[PDB]
């Protein structure tokens, strides 16, 4: 015979848009996310040059 | 004018008078352009020699009584004009223009029959 | 290697059987005929509005084509741009036929476009070698390079076109290339010459000559005349007997 | 002016499609007496131009047609 | 939703632990990574297709070798030749009319010269001197011809049945929806 | 622009939308200006096609795919008893869409008719299979290779001698494809 | 909200705006057309075929009338009258005026029917716009300067221009009231040639076609007849 189609037909396949939304890039996520870190980041610098500055207190 | 350069509106000359006007513009404009052509494509010629060329070219119509003709070989030079001041053309296509440049001489017809018959049809 | 679960080997499919295919026998020619007297009609009520310039017109199979004088062109394309029932407001494609046989040698055919009529005509006009064309450059901005084309390969000349040169030929090109009488391999050809340190143009010189197949054109017409498939509205009246 | 004309007879006495020299005047004609036609003519005024360093409208040129015309042309141009 | 699922789409799978790290990290798990499967892609090679299974077809009408005459399908040489009218022709159809829609009875004799007539008068003055004599009513009768108004062009396809424009209309899907510039049209 | 008849339906866009009609929020609009998040995702794409398999063969150790159709190197054929297949038909010199083959023909000793000159200039030649398809002995064909660059272009003038050599090489792959593809032609 | 199209919006052909007034815009361009197509004999089929196409496209413009509009045209047509030197062309000029930081207003004839042209300041931020719109014609020849300098300066323009703000002797241009959104898109589907933008388009370009007709005389005999053989191709003989 010649090359045909299967008898019930080739199932359909994708052709339209699929970009879907993920939660890994909306942005409400992302600045509550680097909020925080900057939030966490003072809260250790303030320990951290408030040390130092003791520290400095103790070699004078 | 407007599209490029030396872009020249294509136009039929309305009477004989007209044309040679055109003919006369032409002639000016080319043996004008004649030391800028030299220095734009190195020409390994005098100016001079240019210009001779120039009217010769001018000569092989000096003939024609028809004024349609005319209008077809304004055409053509305001065509080759363009091209030439516009460094469109190459030192390749300007020299080959000289017919002294080609390897085998410029008198590239036998001088009588018996030249052209010992060699072979030239 | 890990195969989808879902994705079946299709060559494992088995296709049913095919017997004794039938297709009947078409001719393509016929399926025009429903429009045929419209093309005939728009053609006349053209040759109507526009007497002074149409000579003739013609309808081959959806193809109308409209035979006009060189002076009418700027007229008649006004005509088929602008008109209400004519808005042929693209030009598909200028080009030019060379026929040596005829006195002026050269037929300009412009295809048109009507993207709201949905809608395609043929304008031919004819021109020579001295005798130039109108250009529609200033009617059609796209018409510009297609000028410049017929120019290059046919010599034709345009007038009121802004800036006719050469479009596809090498600069300082001696000729028209479709034009009959041009031969196909031309007359020159370049090389780089050693002692010149640059290209040079010679008189052309083929290591193995163009060998042409013309002559083997069948000593018998294989076509025919054809067939006449002018519609009754526009075919004379005939007187009945008695 | 005189320099002018001077300098006149340097180009066209050097021109080599003079009929004869020493036929120029201050008012001779390039075609009845100097026996120039059309395009020797077109050349003549172009070497003018080259020697005042003054380019000459196509109109203006039609108009000179005598060593005398030129050299009023040429006084009347800024340029020299 | 727009994605079908992984398991139907001819690539290569991941499996075990690393497809629920796929499943686990990706931006979408029903996206495939273009790797074609060996076992079902060109397989078998062209070159070892059964050469003795394929078979040329004929359709019988063209291919029979009881009831079928060339000359009844040599639709070549049935060709249409192209319909020209001239300015003399227009001339002759309208002072006479056409075979489909005669203007006047053409009964035989006195009509045969009659029609001739309108032919010879047809070459002498154009369309346009033809007009001019019988005045603005002709000029009514050609509109009369398409139906008062000027005809229009015909169009070019058929799928409706008949010769006309193509009715451009919005899908009833856009593809990008309105988010982006770009309308698709059916 | 639109088609003949009355427009359509809702082909006039609606009029623009002010900034303050934008359906979408502050914070998700500054957050995604400052944070680049559709360029975050782009690069994160390039990550997942990092883990994937790359697709490049290691050629010439692997080869890509090629079908029995395959149009390469030309050679000319023989019958199983090794008389040439060629007939000096011409039929591939006056089909040739780019005057590639040159041939010159009387009787052989034995009075059958063969070539003398059988050439292809295979800088002429446009490999589109129509000498193969007009040959009607299977005398020239288009064998699958494509690995044969020449230092200089005078090797590239396949005479009769160049052609015979390769068909005699090249038979049985000769015959594989002839056999693959012949119910097709 | 959306009962009235507006002006400049983008209508979905690049370039193509929505119109201002579309409707009085029909009017003006058909109306010059059968004006215009006057000069033509009445045995040329193509005057026959443009005034079926426009009498016939015409009187559907009419079938749609704005909402009010006779109690506009009663005070517009009472308004021409009383200020008839506002409008009348041969005073302000065709643009009615070379003041365009404030709004002009022509009376113009065509076809037997009158159309007042408007024109207005185009709305522009006010914080780029410099002494409300006004022309900079540079500064003023200070100095020591000659009569002659002075008349190429436009100094009579002293004697002739007017304060944007003096507003004592003239009245202000009422517009025609608009046809609705609704109303426009049943007109339009009432002529089935496009939007009402390209309707007017192909108005236009009508309007343009007369003038190369009438100076082609294109109703006239055929200027050249075909030498014979012109357009012998190929054909076998029947
Ligand atoms: C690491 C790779 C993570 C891959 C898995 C993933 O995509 O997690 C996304 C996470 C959950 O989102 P998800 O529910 O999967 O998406 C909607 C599906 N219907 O979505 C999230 O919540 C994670 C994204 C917010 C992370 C906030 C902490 C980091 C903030 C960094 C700020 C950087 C600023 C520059
Ligand atoms: C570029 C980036 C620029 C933008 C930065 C954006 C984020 C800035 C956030 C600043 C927050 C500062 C950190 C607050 C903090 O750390 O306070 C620490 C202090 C107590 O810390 P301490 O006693 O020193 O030692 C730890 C005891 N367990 O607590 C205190 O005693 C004082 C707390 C005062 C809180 C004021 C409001 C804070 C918000
Ligand atoms: C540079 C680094 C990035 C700085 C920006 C990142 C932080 C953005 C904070 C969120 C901005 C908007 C906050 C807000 O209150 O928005 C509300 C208001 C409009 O409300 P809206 O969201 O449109 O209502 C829903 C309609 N769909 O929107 C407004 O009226 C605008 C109010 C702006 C107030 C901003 C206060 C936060 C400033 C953060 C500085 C960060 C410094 C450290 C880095
Ligand atoms: C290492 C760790 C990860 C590093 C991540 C690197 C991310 C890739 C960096 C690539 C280079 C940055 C690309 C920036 C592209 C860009 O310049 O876009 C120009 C854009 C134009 O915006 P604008 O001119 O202001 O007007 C907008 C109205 N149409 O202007 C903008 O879009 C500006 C918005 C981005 C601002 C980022 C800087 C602020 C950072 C947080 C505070
Ligand atoms: P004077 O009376 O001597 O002559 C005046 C004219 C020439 C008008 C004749 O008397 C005359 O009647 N002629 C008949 C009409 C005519 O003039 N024909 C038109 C000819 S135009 C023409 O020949 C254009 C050629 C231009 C060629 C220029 C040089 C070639 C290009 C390359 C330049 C060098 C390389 C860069
Ligand atoms: S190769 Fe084949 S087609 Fe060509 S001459 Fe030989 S037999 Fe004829
Ligand atoms: S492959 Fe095509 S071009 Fe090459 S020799 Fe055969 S017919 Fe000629």
């Amino acid at each position: 015979p010649q090359d045909m189609p299967p008898p019930g037909g080739y199932e359909a396949v994708q052709y339209k848009r699929n970009l879907p939304s993920r939660g890994l890039f909306r942005p409400r996520p992302l600045l509550a996310g680097a909020a925080v870190l900057m939030l966490y980041g003072w809260y250790k610098l303030v320990k951290g040059i408030r040390e130092q500055n003791e520290l400095a207190r103790e070699k004078m | 004018v407007q599209p490029t350069k030396f872009a020249v509106t294509v136009r039929q000359s309305r009477n004989w008078a007209d044309a040679k006007q055109r003919v006369i513009a032409a002639y000016r404009a080319w043996i004008r352009a004649a030391p800028e052509i030299q220095t734009m494509y190195s020409i390994p010629f005098p100016v001079s020699h240019i210009r001779t060329r120039i009217r010769q070219e001018f000569e092989r119509h000096r003939y024609v009584n028809k004024l349609n003709v005319v209008d077809v070989l304004l055409q053509q030079s305001n065509a080759d004009f363009q091209e030439t001041m516009n460094f469109w053309r190459q030192q390749s296509h300007v020299m080959a223009f000289f017919k002294e440049e080609h390897f085998r001489g410029e008198k590239r017809l036998p001088s009588n029959f018996i030249t052209g018959f010992l060699e072979g049809r030239n | 290697v890990a195969l989808p679960k879902d994705a079946p080997n299709p060559r494992a499919i088995p296709r049913e059987p095919v017997g004794e295919i039938k297709q009947a026998l078409v001719n393509p020619a016929d399926k025009y005929q429903s429009k045929a007297d419209n093309l005939h009609k728009y053609g006349a009520w053209l040759m109507s509005c526009l007497p002074k310039y149409i000579q003739q017109f013609s309808v081959w199979k959806d193809e109308l084509t409209i035979y006009i004088c060189p002076t009418g062109v700027i007229p008649v394309f006004s005509f088929l741009k602008y008109n209400t029932n004519a808005e042929f407001t693209q030009v598909s494609d200028i080009t030019a036929v060379d026929f040596p046989t005829r006195e002026m040698r050269f037929e300009i055919v412009y295809n048109l476009l009507s993207v709201r009529h949905n809608a395609r005509i043929r304008v031919k006009t004819y021109a020579d070698e001295v005798t130039p064309v109108p250009s529609i450059t200033s009617l059609y901005m796209g018409a510009n390079w297609y000028e410049r084309e017929v120019y290059d390969m046919f010599g034709v000349l345009f007038v009121g076109h802004p800036d006719l040169r050469r479009i596809m030929t090498d600069y300082g090109f001696e000729g028209h290339p479709l034009r009959k009488d041009f031969p196909l391999t031309g007359y020159t050809e370049i090389r780089y010459d050693e002692e010149k340190k640059r290209i040079v143009v010679e008189p052309l010189e083929l290591t193995q000559a163009f060998r042409n197949f013309e002559g083997g054109s069948s000593a018998w017409d294989q076509v025919g005349p054809g067939i006449d498939r002018t519609p009754d509205t526009f075919k004379l009246p005939t007187p009945k007997p008695e | 002016k005189v320099e002018v004309y001077e300098r006149i007879k340097s180009l066209l006495a050097g021109f080599d499609k003079v009929n004869d020299p020493n036929n120029i005047t201050e008012t001779a004609h390039f075609a009845n007496d100097l026996g120039l036609d059309s395009l020797d003519t077109v050349e003549v005024v172009m070497a003018i131009e080259e020697e005042f360093s003054i380019e000459i409208p196509d109109k203006d040129a039609d108009q000179i047609h005598s060593v005398d015309k030129a050299i009023e042309y040429i006084l009347r141009q800024p340029d020299a | 939703s727009n994605a079908v699922s992984i398991t139907k789409k001819y690539t290569v799978q991941s499996t075990g632990i690393w497809e629920r790290i796929r499943r686990a990290l990706v931006i979408d798990p029903n996206r495939s990574n273009g790797v074609p499967l060996n076992p079902y892609n060109r397989n078998p090679s062209p070159g070892d297709n059964p050469p003795l299974e394929y078979t040329d077809p004929v359709t019988i009408p063209a291919g029979d070798i009881a009831d079928n005459p060339y000359w009844k399908r040599d639709f070549r040489r049935n060709y249409p030749r192209p319909s020209v009218i001239a300015q003399a022709q227009q001339v002759a159809l309208l002072s006479v009319g056409s075979a489909a829609q005669p203007r006047v009875e053409l009964i035989g004799e006195e009509g045969t010269k009659a029609l001739v007539a309108a032919e010879e008068e047809g070459k002498e003055k154009g369309v346009a001197k033809y007009l001019e004599e019988k005045g603005a009513e002709e000029a009514k009768r050609v509109l009369a011809l398409t139906g008062g108004l000027p005809p229009t062009p015909s169009g070019q396809t058929m799928v409706t049945g008949q010769w006309d424009v193509h009715k451009y209309g919005l899908a009833e899907e856009q593809s990008y929806g309105g988010s982006y510039p770009c309308r698709s049209f059916v | 622009a639109t088609p003949a008849g009355p427009p359509p339906k809702n082909f006039r866009l609606p009029p623009p939308k002010n900034w303050d009609e934008e359906s979408e929020s502050t914070i998700d609009k500054v957050g995604k200006y400052f944070l680049m998040t559709e360029m975050l995702r782009g690069m994160y794409v390039l990550l997942e096609q990092f883990f994937r398999p790359p697709y490049t063969i290691y050629y010439p150790f692997e080869k890509g795919p090629i079908s029995p159709r395959f149009r390469g190197e030309h050679a000319l054929r023989r019958y199983p008893s090794g008389e040439e297949r060629c007939i000096a038909c011409k039929l591939c010199e006056a089909v040739c869409p780019a005057q590639a083959i040159t041939i010159e023909a009387e009787e052989r000793a034995d009075g059958s008719r063969r070539t003398t000159r059988y050439d292809i200039d295979m800088t002429k030649c446009i490999y589109c299979g129509f000498c193969q398809e007009s040959c009607p002995v299977d005398a020239i064909v288009e064998s699958p290779n494509a690995e044969y660059a020449t230092e200089t272009r005078e090797e590239l003038l396949y005479n009769k001698e160049k052609l015979l050599a390769n068909g005699d090489k090249w038979e049985p792959e000769l015959a594989a494809a002839i056999r693959a593809d012949a119910p097709y032609r | 909200k959306g009962k009235f199209l507006v002006p400049g919006a983008p209508t979905g052909l690049t370039g193509l705006g929505t119109h201002p007034s579309p409707r009085s815009a029909l009017l003006y361009l058909y109306h010059s057309t059968l004006e215009k197509l006057k000069q033509i004999p009445e045995h040329s089929v193509y005057r026959q075929s443009v005034e079926a196409v426009t009498r016939h496209r015409l009187a559907l413009v009419e079938s749609v009338v704005p909402e009010g509009y006779d109690a506009w045209v009663e005070r517009a047509k009472k308004l021409l009258e009383e200020h008839a030197d506002q409008f009348d062309p041969t005073k302000v000029g065709p643009e009615g005026g070379e003041e365009v930081q404030g709004a002009r207003a022509v009376k113009v004839e065509r076809d037997g029917r009158v159309f007042v042209v408007s024109r207005l300041p185009k709305e522009e931020d006010e914080r780029v716009l410099e002494w409300d719109g006004e022309v900079d014609e540079g500064p003023e020849l200070e100095g020591s300067r000659t009569l002659e300098e002075k008349i190429e300066g436009g100094l009579e323009k002293i004697f002739t221009r007017r304060d944007v703000k003096d507003t004592v002797g003239r009245v202000e241009w009422e517009p025609e009231p608009q046809l609705t959104a609704e109303q426009v898109a049943e007109l339009e589907n009432k002529i089935g040639a496009g939007l009402i933008e390209e309707v007017i388009q192909v108005a236009e370009g009508e309007l343009k076609l007369v003038d190369t007709m009438v100076k082609a005389r294109v109703w006239e005999p055929l200027e050249e007849q075909p030498r014979p053989g012109q357009w012998e191709y190929f054909e076998r003989k029947p």
